[PDB]
């Protein structure tokens, strides 16, 4: 009685979401063309799967996801790929004409056409559900129609469903490498469209995670798909709690009411560990105390963010596995004994800790070892303004000269829309500079 | 088998069951008195009874849109013989002995 | 007769539901299927006073499960002994807590209260004559500390004589378990030191402190620590079920362990307690025993026991004993360490003998104890309190289910004002 | 009746009691002989033997 | 001696037959073939009760089906223990009522009372010493109201000292299954009030609302419906066909329960019922009989038996128990529950005992009584149909087959009167 | 004892007809020929559409009309030509050609006489007829003319009985002629005084439901039928087979004709769900009710949304049982995007039968166990009169088209009372929706 929806809009919002459904089928059991594998014969399985899939009343399992597009090729890719009998045919919703990394296009042009169909569907598969946690968006931020489509559904989501949880696995470019050329636009207007509309954003740039495959699992030519798996497994770690039994149990709702101090502060960069190629595993003995200790290591963060930069506000770490509880907790005062690491001084107590008893699962062809303790960590910090100051800046360089404003101005969108951005990206800094002073 | 009747005891909803057409009051002691030792007499054959017409020319292109959708329905064929009741064919037939 | 209910709230509050009527089970003999394969009519001679009747001879546990969130309640039912309590007792929601005070307090646990109050008060009407009760919630949960002490203020109204047991579990700053504990204790210990009457504050210290510096072993769950409090439980209700020198209830023990109206929060501990392999040399005598009781270190608070005055205490043994060798012992004790109680009131110490010991010992103690190293708790929660208060962080959620700021105003006052009063007995001099 | 009761100022019930007795032409019709002229305004109801 | 005829109307009259005769049929041990096959004496001792004697054994039940369209007529005698009616006293006409209470009680209906009325007089006449009628009639369904009011109507013409009851299904606020409901609700009701002894109100959201929460059946049907409101019509008169300890005729029903003439309306149920998954668990002793009795959510009715008081109840025990708890159990009720029940009525329950239990089980108990919370069913009933007239809606309908609005209006005032009327007590003291 | 008799008159109504009897033959197991194999006995559940001769055959009570003799002539030579009675499909010498002032006052006289005896033969059989179920097309002239004439007659000889009418005005952008805004403008007059409930079948509509659901991409006008052929058949089924709830075809103009002039209400049909992916979701009731008042699936091209509702009255069928029909009933007040009318707490009936839902061969529907329609008269019914009410007074502006309607004998004056009526019933459908 507790199920989960999914959003995955863009392309690398369907990238993503490929794997985390493959992992998901690999996790209950369930083989792609979404039935039980035929010979099974133990009998009595236990639904956890109720959480991710649903069952359609003999056979086969309909996944609670809708994927969203304007251009047809992933979509095309989905439903002519391995997985083309598991989703639902009416439930990948395609368009005709790619948003060209234009903002206003997929928020004022061609993306208004597809909401109606997509607000449809999630009203259709909402009723399906009787413990609806709340939704999961993942979504490009450095794209047209990802940030476009993102932000739209947000803000109709908000209005129609109202007080229902939201998180965002989003993903915003990395300080120098980039693929585009005018992704800080439309990176400052999806932030700013967002800001006051989700409940949880999680900082997920690609030039950290490239660093951690290089450093740790030992991969010189890495490519998305082990990026995709990586935040996959950080999905898992985060929902396992919901379909596994666990000494101490957490909820999604139990998770922005402990990381949030104030309403407009609800960035966070997250961390995983261990994250180790076997090569080396089979040396270390992977405890728990060298685990949680490799969560806060600066380099080994999900972002390119330094924590040493700044003070912490609230910090979440899940575990599962074989971790006893006071092991743990012996690991937490050594953390907080440690100087390097320093908290704000009107959070006195600042960790909260989840127990789960699965380990977890190994993905065949993955890169990842199979091991018996792993964490996921969640923490809001201080350190997360240098990013917004440099998208800040990296804005301003061209907007004194209003460079490729047309492209945006002659799609329906005014040429006032910049600056309040730009004032409220101010405010975010100003307040993320004021929460830290000292009383 | 006498199960003790009390409420929820006997599920009603009959699953297996497949057809719930209504019968009438009129017929319903047709169903019981007297069908039982009557029938609609017989259709017999003939000794002597030495073909429906040629039906040969069906062109598929000059099929008119409203026939090639509506085929014979539950037919093995759409035949042509012109149904009668069973006084109609039997007209006249006789049998003779004597004793 | 003098029969009790039991309600229980929170996943700290549930857990203990599983491991806490598995004990009880046990020493009665109730086996995983509940027919009764008792050997000793000494099991029987008070069964009524945790079990009711049915036909079949099936006893079931006079239960009452409530939470907002069924995941933890449905990992209860599938365990050993997970098939005694029956589904009419169950209550379950479906929005969760996400510990937060107000949705477990004003918007959320306000719905569905209407039916556990519905099936608590028809347990208790039935019973023959209702003794109290004994909720054992978690102050560290939002729909623990929300709905659970809303269901403590509630009942009292209607009630004016019944007796209360409070078995809590305080959140110590070292195990930050929930960044926003600090705020729900303050406002846990505000609603309930107005109608609570007796509470036991077990910290989740003492337990991990336990489980390494006692017992002596390597990897234990939340079922050995669910494991270690039970015994407690079962330690103070055997007297009222077993025959026994001096038999004492619950009642009896509030008289002489309460000085003062609202100076009712005491402290618990178990023994004797020895590992696998230190439990063979020692010599298991109530001299022995008497000696681990009164060490700080056992003591399942993380409030130093030494820092402090006592004022009241009990003492609970278990199993055959004469009454000169336990008497004696207590009297030495109370004359050799003179200047650790308090000078106005004389024998301060109380004792009592129970006739059947645990199965598989010899003899055992459970202690209850009204001390002034409690106030260690409150300030240092106190102070925590205050700080987060300062910056209003935080604050914006419990304003946002119909709460206001005076409350919290008002709930610090007195929480000030309680640590205020329980310090100035102890430099107070006859 | 209805709006009838009301037309003449009288009760409801009577009223509706008070057209039964009236009705039966049968009776005072089956005897013999006893012709009839029933108008009560624009049309008039005739009766021979039969 | 003494025994009854009964004639239901409409559809709805007409399935909520199909079932009684047949849980009538199970008790008196009556094969469908009319062959009796019962065990003892007692099933043979009453049978005149519901039945009259044919040469051949099979046993003629004192039925009359009463209907405008033939359709219910047709399915009633096809299925199981259809063969039982027979054919003679059957009637119906061509038309059909289609929901107008219009069409059903004054163009159609009053075509064919004579038909109806020549059969029902005589099976009146074959009686030895006639006791009174039931009738299953449909409130929010036209003919039912229509045909059925009129012969009720007629029907106190002629027998005045003969006790008349009425169960009457009136429809629910929350689902709806006429548009027209409102209308007929209220004409309906204001015929009722002024010729029928006594009506049972029966909420169908109830029901399902007892269904879902008690039985815990996944799928029920209309069957299951009829099957419990079937229960409880045998109910009321079980002890007057079967030898017992207080016999206590429907006619002392009359006494006992109605404290003024023109509020004749009470609110019934049946119970114990168990589920699929509680039947084994429970309890089977007294105070389960008196505990279930009272709860909220047994009544049949939408109207909470909480929100006013009741002015007198009582209950019939069916079955061996020892009289001692009946009698005492009723007085464990009446006095925790002082301010709920009036304060000028003393000793205001009723009780009854009868010595033939159900059909597989040992204890049982039908519960029959009237509160002030009915109240609640009038008002809504109420004021759903002033929300429609303002606006004439749906008025020409009734205005072109003989009516006048006028008596919409009369209806209103005497409707509106008998809640006013019925809430004057609730506030009045001694 | 039960008899309902179909008129029929149009093209449009006739291959609408045609569509809707085979699934009345398939489903009641008559073949072709017009001999039932069956075998027992009795369920003569048949009777509602057939009437027994004595000894042998079945007949359909239905009859055929039309001024073109080559529509009627393709039936009598088609696979059914041993089931109708030869002498009731009635065909003229001459067609109207939409010239409605023929097709009521110049050539339909001259067939009025037959169909009028016609309808006299078959009802003298039956016993309680409930009323007629009268199809036709109101973008036609030879089809309206003769369907105005006989409507006004039917309520003359008869009266009171039942009549209903399953109309199809032109669709709001697509159209098939050019003369509908005056053939479908002077018809409402002519349907408005007469008929107590009739239906909007809007073509263009279905055609959104055919190919957002069916996913049939080249769709043909017989489809369209068999959509159209199942509206009729759940209405319907009621009357011919046993369950837990019934419903008559008389209680349908008391449950969504609050007053004489209001007599138009929308349908809307699900679920429609190919069998290529059919089994992709649960098919619960719960999914099934909310299809049936999703803006998407509405039968007539009209946003529910833009008025109030005023009573909507739903048939099931299947194997739902009523106590999911009661828990999801309650969820559509629920919502806030759809909304009822002040003056109306109450405006359901609800109708249940066990029958399931026939799948006819060579058809594109699937097969599924559960299955509900629905009937309303909504505020939105505005657009489809609003957006003809602009079509007819532009045209009408410099007397386009006029001259062929005056020198047939039809009076040029006429036209000035009809624009009145739709005026009458166009403020009529504002004034109640406000609020009192
Ligand atoms: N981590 C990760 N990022 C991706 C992936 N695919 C695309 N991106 C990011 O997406 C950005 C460009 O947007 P796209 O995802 O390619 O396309 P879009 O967001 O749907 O917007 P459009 O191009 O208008 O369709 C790049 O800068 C990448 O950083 C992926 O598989 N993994
Ligand atoms: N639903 C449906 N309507 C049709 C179909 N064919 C024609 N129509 C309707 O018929 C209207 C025009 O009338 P006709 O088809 O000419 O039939 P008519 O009104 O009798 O006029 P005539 O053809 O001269 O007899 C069009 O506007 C269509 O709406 C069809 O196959 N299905
Ligand atoms: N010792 C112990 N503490 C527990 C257990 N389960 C929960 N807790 C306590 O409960 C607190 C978290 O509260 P939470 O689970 O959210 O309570 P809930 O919201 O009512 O379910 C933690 O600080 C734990 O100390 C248990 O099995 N043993
Ligand atoms: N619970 C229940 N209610 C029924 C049953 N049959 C009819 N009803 C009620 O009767 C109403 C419809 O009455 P209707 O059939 O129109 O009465 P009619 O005029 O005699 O046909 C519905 O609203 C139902 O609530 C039944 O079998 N069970
Ligand atoms: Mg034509």
């Amino acid at each position: 009685m507790r199920e989960v929806i999914s959003i995955h809009v863009g392309q690398g919002g369907i990238q993503v979401g490929n794997a985390c459904w493959e992992l998901f089928c690999l996790e209950h059991g369930i083989q792609p063309d979404g039935q039980m594998p035929s010979d099974k014969t133990i009998g009595g399985g236990d639904d956890a799967f109720n959480t991710f899939f649903s069952e359609t009343g003999a056979g086969k399992h309909v996944p609670r996801a809708v994927f969203l597009d304007l251009e047809p090729t992933v979509i095309d890719e989905v439903r002519t790929g391995t997985y083309r009998q598991l989703f639902h045919p009416e439930q990948l919703i395609s368009g005709k004409e790619d948003a060209a990394n234009n903002f206003a296009r997929g928020h004022y042009t061609i993306g208004k056409e597809i909401v109606d169909l997509c607000l449809d569907r999630i009203r259709k598969l909402a009723d399906n559900c009787t413990g609806l946690q709340g939704f999961l968006v993942f979504n490009s931020v450095g794209g047209g129609t990802g940030s476009g489509l993102g932000s739209l559904l947000l803000e109709r989501l908000s209005v129609d469903y109202g007080k229902k949880s939201k998180l965002g696995f989003t993903i915003y470019p990395s300080p120098q490498v980039s693929t585009a050329v005018v992704e800080p636009y439309n990176s400052i207007l999806s932030t700013h469209s967002l800001l006051e509309h989700t409940d949880v954003a999680v900082m997920l740039d690609n030039e950290a995670i490239y660093d951690i495959c290089r450093r740790n699992l030992d991969i010189e030519r890495p490519t998305y798909t082990n990026l995709n798996r990586l935040i996959a497994q950080v999905i898992s770690s985060l929902t396992a709690s919901l379909r596994f039994d666990g000494a101490l149990n957490v909820d999604i709702t139990e998770f922005q009411t402990n990381l949030v101090p104030y309403p407009r502060i609800h960035f966070m960069l997250s961390s995983y560990a261990p994250i180790i190629s076997a090569e080396k595993a089979y040396h270390e003995q992977l405890s728990v105390a060298e685990i949680t200790n490799s969560a806060f290591e600066p380099a080994n963060m999900m972002a390119k963010c330094d924590p040493r930069h700044g003070k912490y506000m609230a910090c979440s770490m899940m575990y599962r596995g074989d971790v006893v509880p006071k092991d743990v907790n012996a690991s937490i005062a050594t953390i907080k004994t440690k100087r390097t690491i320093q908290f704000v001084d009107w959070c006195p107590t600042g960790f909260k800790v989840g127990i789960n008893y699965q380990p977890p699962t190994v993905v065949p062809g993955g890169d990842l070892a199979k091991v018996m303790r792993a964490v996921c960590m969640i923490s809001n910090s201080t350190a997360i303004a240098e990013v917004f100051s440099r998208l800040d800046h990296k804005f301003d360089l061209m907007y004194a000269k209003r460079a490729f404003v047309h492209w945006y101005v002659g799609e329906g969108m005014e040429e006032g829309e910049f600056s309040e951005a730009r004032e409220d990206l101010a405010a975010l800094e100003k307040d993320y500079e004021e929460v830290g002073i000292e009383t | 088998s006498g199960f003790p009747k009390l409420p929820g005891f006997v599920p009603t909803q009959p699953i297996e069951q497949t057809s719930f057409k209504r019968v009438s009051a009129a017929k319903q002691e047709y169903n019981r008195d007297y069908l039982h030792k009557n029938v609609p007499p017989v259709v017999y054959p003939l000794p002597r009874q030495v073909p429906p017409s040629q039906k040969g020319m069906f062109n598929p292109n000059y099929m008119s849109t409203t026939h090639d959708t509506y085929r014979p329905v539950n037919c093995p064929n759409d035949v042509t013989e012109l149904y009668q009741p069973t006084w109609v064919k039997m007209d006249r037939q006789v049998l003779r002995f004597n004793a | 007769m003098r029969e009790i209910v039991h309600i229980q709230g929170g996943q700290c509050g549930n857990q203990i539901g599983a491991k806490f009527w598995e004990v009880i089970s046990d020493e009665h003999g109730i086996d995983p299927t509940g027919t009764y394969h008792g050997d000793s009519d000494l099991q029987l001679e008070r069964i009524n006073v945790y079990y009711n009747e049915a036909t079949g001879g099936r006893y079931v546990p006079r239960a009452i499960l409530m939470d907002l969130e069924p995941g933890t309640m449905d990992s209860v039912r599938a365990g050993p002994f997970g098939q005694l309590f029956r589904p009419d007792n169950f209550v379950f929601g479906q929005t969760g807590a996400g510990n937060n005070w107000a949705k477990g307090h004003y918007t959320e646990g306000a719905e569905l209260i209407d039916s556990v109050l519905d099936v608590v008060r028809k347990e208790a009407e039935g019973c023959d004559c209702l003794q109290g009760f004994q909720i054992t919630h978690s102050l560290g949960g939002g729909t623990g500390s929300g709905m659970g002490t809303l269901l403590i203020s509630k009942v009292r109204e209607e009630y004016p004589d019944r007796i209360m047991e409070t078995f809590s579990v305080v959140p110590s700053p070292k195990v930050s378990d929930t960044v926003v504990e600090p705020y729900n204790a303050t406002l846990s210990v505000h609603q309930l030191v107005e109608n609570a009457d007796e509470c036991m504050v077990i910290d989740n210290e003492a337990l991990y402190d336990i489980c390494f510096r006692t017992l002596k072993l390597t990897t234990p769950t939340y079922g050995d620590l669910n494991h270690l409090v039970s015994a407690a439980m079962s330690g103070v209700t055997c007297c009222l079920r077993f025959p026994g020198q001096l038999n004492s209830d619950l009642r009896k023990l509030a008289v002489n362990l309460i000085p003062f109206p609202r100076l009712h929060f005491f402290m618990i501990g178990f023994a004797p307690l020895t590992s696998r392999g230190s439990q063979q040399y020692r010599a298991l005598t109530v001299p022995e025993l008497t000696q681990q009781m009164f060490d700080a270190k056992n003591m399942m608070c993380a409030a130093d026991p030494r820092h402090g005055r006592y004022l009241t205490a009990s003492a609970l043994f278990r199993g055959r004993m004469s009454t000169k060798e336990v008497d004696e012992q207590m009297l030495n004790v109370q004359n050799k360490n003179s200047s650790y109680f308090v000078e106005w009131i004389p024998n301060n110490i109380k004792s009592s003998i129970c006739d059947i010991p645990p199965k598989g010992l010899k003899m055992a103690v459970t202690f209850v104890g009204n001390s002034t190293a409690i106030q260690e708790m409150f300030k240092r929660v106190a102070e925590q309190f205050t700080a987060m208060f300062r910056r209003k962080a935080f604050l914006h959620w419990y304003t946002g289910e119909g709460m206001d700021e005076m409350e919290f105003t008002e709930a610090e006052s007195n929480m000030n004002d309680l640590v205020s009063e329980y310090q100035q007995y102890q430099d107070a001099t006859a | 009746a209805g709006p009838i009761a009301a037309s003449c100022y009288l009760g409801k019930d009577v009223v509706s009691s008070a057209h039964n007795a009236f009705i039966q032409a049968v009776s005072d019709l089956t005897t013999l002989g006893h012709g009839l002229n029933i108008d009560f305004g624009f049309v008039k109801v005739y009766v021979q033997d039969r």
